[PDB]
C-alpha cells in the first residue's frame, strides 16, 4: 500500500495492542530495570518462597486456581495453564482489531487463532524475560530461571527452551510498536493446517509485511536484515511449539492425572 | 474438532 | 565474488540435481532393489541425497571455508529441512505426489497406504503447492536452503556469530536478487522467508517418525542415515 | 560420525 497507509496501520495495531495487552514491554522492561516506585516484583527462588509468593494470596483475596496440597512441580506448571488460558483472551481480542479478520470465514478464524496464539505466547513471554528470569501475575513476582530449571521429573526443562529463545529474541530490541505489528504477522499466516480461504488471508498479511518493514526502517535505521531477522524467528517460534508438545505428551504418560484446562485441550487437540 | 470455547471468545468476547 | 554472490548458489543447485539419466531409472527402467513396502523408497533416496547434500554444501560460497568440526555440525542440524526442500521443490511439476531422487514416483494414497498420510498431505500443501504457486525459481531455492544451512542455533558450534553473518549475507543477496529479478513483486522476498516455518515443523515430524521406525526396525535402513539418524 | 566426517575433507 502507501506509505501514509502503512503508518497509520502501525498506529493502529499500536492502540489495540496498547488496550489488548496490560503488561507491555514497555512497562515489563520498566519492572526489570529499576523505573517506577511503588513495589518490586516477589522473587521466587524456590520452594518456600513460592509458598510466600503463593500464599499471599492465602492473605491476598480467593481467587487462585490450584491451592498446593499439589506438589510445587505441578503448581507451577498449572499456573503457566492459566496465564496462557488468559493470554488467549488477550490475544483473540486483539485479532479481532486486525482489519479484515473478521470478516474472514469463521473456520479460518479460529485455525489462525489455533495456530498463532502459542507462537505469540511464547514471542510476548520474552518480553517479560531477561536471563535471570520471567515476570508473574501482572509483574507481582519474578519467577527465577534456576529455580524453573530446577523442578524434578519432566518439568525441569519444560521453561529453558522458552529463556533460551527469547535471550536470542530479546537480541533485535523490538519495542511494542514493532512487536504489535509482528504479532498480526503471525496470526495471518497463510500456511495454517486446515485453512480453507488462504487469498483472502494473505493478502492481509501481505500488508501487515509492508507496514512491519517500513515500521522497522524508520524505527530501526541502523538494524540491517532486521526484518529477515525477524522473520526468521517465525521457524524458530514453531520449533518451541512442537517441542512444546512433544514435552506435553510425556506428561500425559508420567502424570496419572494430567488434566489439562478445557481451552486448551481445545486448541492442542489435533494440532502440529 | 469444534473448538467451541474459540468460537465464544471470537462472537462475544471475553467476561470478567 | 561478493562474498554470497547468488551466481555460485544456484550453480551448486544446478551441479547436483536430477537433470536428465536419472529420471528414468526407478520409475520406468528396471530397478534395483525390489522392495515391497512404499516408506523405504523415500529411505532410500534420502539416504543417497545424503551423499549429493554434502556435494552441494561444498558448492555454497564460504562452507568449505569454515572450520571442519562446524561444517558436520551444520549438515547433521539441516539436513532433513535441506533435503525435504529440494524434492519438494523438485515435485512442482507432479500434480498430487512425490518425486525422488531415485527417479521414483509416489503417489498421495501410496503414502496413506503405508501410514504416512497427513505428514505426506502437509508436504503438498505446505510446502510444495506454494512454491509452485508463487513459482519459486531454482535460485530462490537455492538461497532458502543456504539460509536454513548457516543456522547458528545449531548446538555445539565453535562460533555462532561467524555462522549467523554468512546467513545474513545470504538473505542481502536475496533481497537483492529478488528486487532485481522480480521488480513487479515487492514482498516476495518475505514470501520466500515465510516458506521456511512449515519446512521446519515438517522436518521435525519428519524426524519424529524416523525414529518411530529406528525403534523397532525390521528391515531396518541404509547407513548414513542411520549415521545422520542418531539425533543431534 | 565416520561417512559424514570423510565425504567433508576429500
Ligand atoms: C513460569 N511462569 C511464567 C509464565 O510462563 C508461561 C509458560 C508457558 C505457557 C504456555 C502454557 S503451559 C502449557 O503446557 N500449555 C500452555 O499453553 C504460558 C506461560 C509462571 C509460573 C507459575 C504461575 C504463573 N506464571
Ligand atoms: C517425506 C517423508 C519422510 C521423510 C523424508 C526425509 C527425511 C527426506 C527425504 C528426502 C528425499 C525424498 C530426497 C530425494 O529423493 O531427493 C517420512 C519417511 C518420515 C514419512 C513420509 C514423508
Amino acid at each position: 500500500p502507501e506509505s501514509a497507509d502503512l503508518r497509520a496501520l502501525a498506529k493502529h495495531l499500536y492502540d489495540s495492542y496498547i488496550k489488548s495487552f496490560p503488561l507491555t514491554k514497555a512497562k515489563a522492561r520498566a519492572i526489570l530495570t529499576g523505573k517506577t516506585t511503588d513495589k518490586s516484583p516477589f522473587v521466587i527462588y524456590d520452594m518456600n518462597s513460592l509458598m510466600m509468593g503463593e500464599d499471599k494470596i492465602k492473605f491476598k483475596h480467593i481467587t487462585p486456581l490450584q491451592e498446593q496440597s499439589k506438589e510445587v512441580a505441578i503448581r507451577i506448571f498449572q499456573g503457566c495453564q492459566f496465564r496462557s488460558v488468559e493470554a488467549v483472551q488477550e490475544i483473540t481480542e486483539y485479532a479481532k482489531s486486525i482489519p479484515g479478520f473478521v470478516n474472514l470465514d469463521l473456520n479460518d478464524q479460529v485455525t489462525l487463532l489455533k495456530y498463532g496464539v502459542h507462537e505469540i505466547i511464547y514471542t510476548m513471554l520474552a518480553s517479560l524475560m531477561n536471563k535471570d528470569g520471567v515476570l508473574i501475575s501482572e509483574g507481582q513476582g519474578f519467577m527465577t530461571r534456576e529455580f524453573l530449571k530446577s523442578l524434578r521429573k519432566p518439568f525441569g526443562d519444560f521453561m529453558e527452551p522458552k529463556f533460551e529463545f527469547a535471550v536470542k529474541f530479546n537480541a533485535l530490541e523490538l519495542d511494542d510498536s514493532d512487536l504489535a505489528i509482528f504479532i498480526a504477522v503471525i496470526i495471518l499466516s497463510g500456511d495454517r493446517p486446515g485453512l480453507l480461504n488462504v487469498k483472502p488471508i494473505e493478502d492481509i498479511q501481505d500488508n501487515l509485511l509492508q507496514a512491519l518493514e517500513l515500521q522497522l526502517k524508520l524505527n530501526h535505521p541502523e538494524s540491517s536484515q532486521l526484518f529477515a531477522k525477524l522473520l526468521q524467528k517465525m521457524t524458530d517460534l514453531r520449533q518451541i511449539v512442537t517441542e512444546h508438545v512433544q514435552l506435553l505428551q510425556v506428561i500425559k504418560k508420567t502424570e496419572t492425572d494430567m488434566s489439562l484446562h478445557p481451552l486448551l485441550q481445545e486448541i492442542y487437540k489435533d494440532l502440529y | 474438532e469444534r473448538h467451541k470455547i474459540l468460537h465464544r471468545l471470537l462472537q462475544e468476547g471475553s467476561p470478567s | 565474488n561478493e562474498d554470497m554472490p547468488v551466481e555460485r548458489i544456484l550453480e551448486a543447485e544446478l551441479a547436483v540435481e536430477p537433470k536428465t539419466e536419472t529420471y528414468v531409472e526407478a520409475n520406468m527402467g528396471l530397478n534395483p532393489s525390489s522392495p515391497n513396502d512404499p516408506v523405504t523408497n523415500i529411505c532410500q533416496a534420502a539416504d543417497k541425497q545424503l551423499f549429493t547434500l554434502v556435494e552441494w554444501a561444498k558448492r555454497i560460497p564460504h562452507f568449505s571455508e569454515l572450520p571442519l568440526d562446524d561444517q558436520v555440525i551444520l549438515l547433521r542440524a539441516g539436513w532433513n529441512e535441506l533435503l525435504i526442500a529440494s524434492f519438494s521443490h523438485r515435485s512442482i511439476a507432479v500434480k498430487d505426489g512425490i518425486l525422488l531422487a531415485t527417479g521414483l514416483h509416489v503417489h498421495r494414497n501410496s503414502a496413506h497406504s503405508a501410514g504416512v498420510g497427513a505428514i505426506f498431505d502437509r508436504v503438498l500443501t505446505e510446502l510444495v503447492s506454494k512454491m509452485r504457486d508463487m513459482q519459486m525459481d531454482k535460485t530462490e531455492l537455492g538461497c532458502l536452503r543456504a539460509i536454513v544451512l548457516f543456522n547458528p542455533d545449531s548446538k555445539g558450534l565453535s562460533n555462532p556469530a561467524e555462522v549467523e553473518a554468512l546467513r545474513e549475507k545470504v538473505y542481502a543477496s536475496l533481497e537483492a536478487y529478488c528486487k532485481h529479478k522480480y521488480p513487479e513483486q515487492p514482498g516476495r522476498f518475505a514470501k520466500l522467508l515465510l516458506r521456511l516455518p512449515a519446512l521446519r515443523s515438517i522436518g521435525l515430524k519428519c524426524l519424529e517418525h524416523l525414529f518411530f521406525f529406528k525403534l523397532i526396525g525390521d528391515t531396518p535402513i541404509d547407513t548414513f542415515l542411520m549415521e545422520m539418524l542418531e539425533a543431534p
